[PDB]
């Protein structure tokens, strides 16, 4: 069974899950989130040129493709790309795998699969590797050769549209845009395929803050959230501060959650609201390209505050990695995301009462660091909190405030 | 200053963290206690507050010092307009609607400890229209209430 094929299958399911509302997916087309399909209108004449130019690029360049198939791979690559053909896209990757290109992290189980946005991300590698105790090493997708080769062919086809198409023809202009879109959809796909392989804690280099509308936001973060929920990834550690701010910290205290308060928020111009576009073009009509990163005075952290208040015992997830859910007889507690078999019990006097939920919430915060520390059963009854771990104890009672023992 | 009802809420919560009833909490636990009362200081703001209280290096905060701090961060934050602006940044046209798909993307991204099911539930139970659109101000309302 092919490694990259199983990755792609997982990505397909995530993409179809993100598309659950738009319902635009077919048997053949799976949409890349944030990367709309722009249909390609090409004659077979034009296609076979693209193919041969690509056949050429492979033929005489340093790579591991058998020269027999130089032309077959080209044809597959452009067809997969230009027809947005999901099956063929996977086939391409499978074939690269069959020539000895790995889509796995180079250091195996000691790889810290990590992510970047912006140009300075390489200078974070050394501070991060030296913070590790066990010889774990940071990898970026640029370090994995399968992704690197594919991204290479992908730049070729993108550039070929710049050279062989006169933009003064209306069609061939539209065409160059198509290539670009299809080209971007590839980069997205392969980004998710990389992200899907992440394990344990991971690093995201985003100096000066989280970026909305880019590859990490569109195709990598959703995949990381999936892996957290399967218990495969732990903490997503964002680094938004200069390298110097991470000195003399262990690996566990470097970076923070991208929904923590005080994380800055940059957005591509081409992802801003009309309201904010106008504002900026008023003062500077010319200094706003598509990729121009605009800092916004917004707190992404607010969304997590909302959830804190909307969902019972959410804060116990964020704070203590505990999942507390409605149960057959009251509340069940688990190690988030509730995936190991182990289960302890919270029983409440009045389980529907908000104030009683918060009381036991805050008691758990104050008394337990994690699941393992908790008694098999925790009661709150007539304003006493009790544990039951073969013996029963009432460790606190309320009389306008909380006293202990 | 604060309301007496707020001082009360703050006391009841604090007291659970004051684990031998001397009127102090651990400095390590400040963020936690503030957050559980609906205030969300940055790591910078937390450090500031700690330094002001911990010159002597015992690493504890009085209950009056804790009220000062809650009061301070309460002035800075309007929870309502912070939640609005967050969602508004994904509203291309600014009419107060985004696509359901766009709302699924935002919530899966900006939900640290959601399950996939809870996201499904959020979108299921939202009032999506024939365009496939959702009023996020209403969405927030429903999630809050
Ligand atoms: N290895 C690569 O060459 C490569 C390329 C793209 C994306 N990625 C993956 O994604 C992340 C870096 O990309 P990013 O966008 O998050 O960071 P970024 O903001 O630094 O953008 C990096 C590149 O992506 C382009 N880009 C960003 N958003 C785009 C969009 N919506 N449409 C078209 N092009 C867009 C930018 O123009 C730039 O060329 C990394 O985590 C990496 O794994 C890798
Ligand atoms: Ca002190
Ligand atoms: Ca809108």
């Amino acid at each position: 069974e092919s490694l990259v094929a199983a990755r792609a299958e997982k990505v397909a399911n995530l993409y179809r899950w993100l598309d659950t509302d738009n319902d635009v997916a077919t048997d053949k087309y799976v949409p890349v989130p944030g990367f709309e399909r722009v249909d390609v209108d090409v004659s077979d004449e034009v296609k076979q040129r693209m193919i041969q130019s690509m056949s050429g690029y492979i033929e005489h360049t340093d790579n591991q493709v058998p020269k027999d198939q130089a032309e077959a791979l080209a044809t597959l690559f452009v067809e997969s790309t230009l027809d947005y053909d999901w099956d063929k896209r996977v086939e391409f990757l499978t074939k690269l795998e069959s020539y000895g290109y790995s889509f796995e992290a180079p250091h195996a189980e000691k790889s810290i699969v990590s992510f970047w946005s912006g140009k300075n991300f390489k200078q974070y590698r050394d501070i991060l590797d030296n913070a590790q105790t066990d010889g774990k090493k940071v990898v970026y997708d640029i370090d994995v050769k399968g992704n690197a080769f594919a991204i290479d062919l992908n730049k070729h086809l993108m550039r070929w549209g710049g050279l062989f198409l006169d933009p003064d023809n209306a069609e061939q202009n539209q065409l160059k845009s198509s290539i670009d879109a299809a080209t971007f959809s590839n980069t997205g796909f392969w980004s998710s395929v990389y992200a899907t392989g992440a394990q344990n804690d991971v690093y995201v280099i985003a100096e000066g803050g989280v970026r909305l509308g880019n590859y990490f936001w569109n195709v990598q973060l959703p995949a990381l959230r999936q892996l957290q929920r399967e218990g495969l990834v732990g903490e997503i550690r964002l680094l938004d501060k200069p390298v110097s701010e991470y000195k003399d910290l262990p690996a566990d205290q470097i970076g923070r959650r991208l929904t923590d308060a005080g994380v800055a928020v940059k957005v591509r111009f081409d992802a801003l609201s009309h309201e904010r576009q106008a504002e900026l073009l008023a003062d500077n009509p010319d200094g706003y390209k598509a990729d121009t990163l605009v800092e916004l005075d917004v707190k992404l952290s607010a969304i997590d505050s909302m959830l804190r208040e909307s969902l019972p015992f959410y804060s116990l997830r964020t704070e203590r990695n505990l999942l507390v859910q409605e149960g057959e007889e009251g509340f069940e507690v688990r190690s988030w995301p509730g995936i190991d078999g182990k289960s302890k019990t919270i029983l409440l006097d009045n389980p529907e009462d908000a104030a009683q939920q918060k009381s036991i919430e805050r008691f758990i915060l104050a008394n337990f660091d994690n699941f393992e520390q908790m008694p098999d059963e925790l009661f709150l009854v007539d304003n006493k909190v009790l544990s039951h771990h073969d013996g029963r104890t009432r460790i606190i009672a309320q009389k306008e405030d909380g006293a202990w023992t | 200053q604060l309301t007496e009802e707020q001082i009360a809420e703050f006391k009841e919560a604090f007291s659970l963290f004051d684990k031998d009833g001397d009127g102090t909490i651990t400095t390590k636990e400040l963020g936690t206690v503030m957050r559980s009362l609906g205030q969300n200081p940055t790591e910078a703001e937390l450090q500031d507050m700690i330094n002001e209280v911990d010159a002597d290096g015992n690493g504890t905060i009085d209950f009056p010092e804790f009220l000062t701090m809650m009061a301070r961060k309460m002035k800075d934050t309007d929870s309502e307009e912070e939640i609005r602006e967050a969602f508004r940044v994904f509203d291309k046209d600014g009419n107060g609607y985004i696509s359901a798909a766009e709302l699924r993307h935002v919530m899966t991204n900006l939900g640290e400890k959601l399950t996939d099911e809870e996201v499904d539930q959020m979108i299921r139970e939202a009032d999506i229209d024939g365009d496939g659109q959702v009023n996020y101000e209403e969405f927030v309302q429903m999630m809050t209430a």
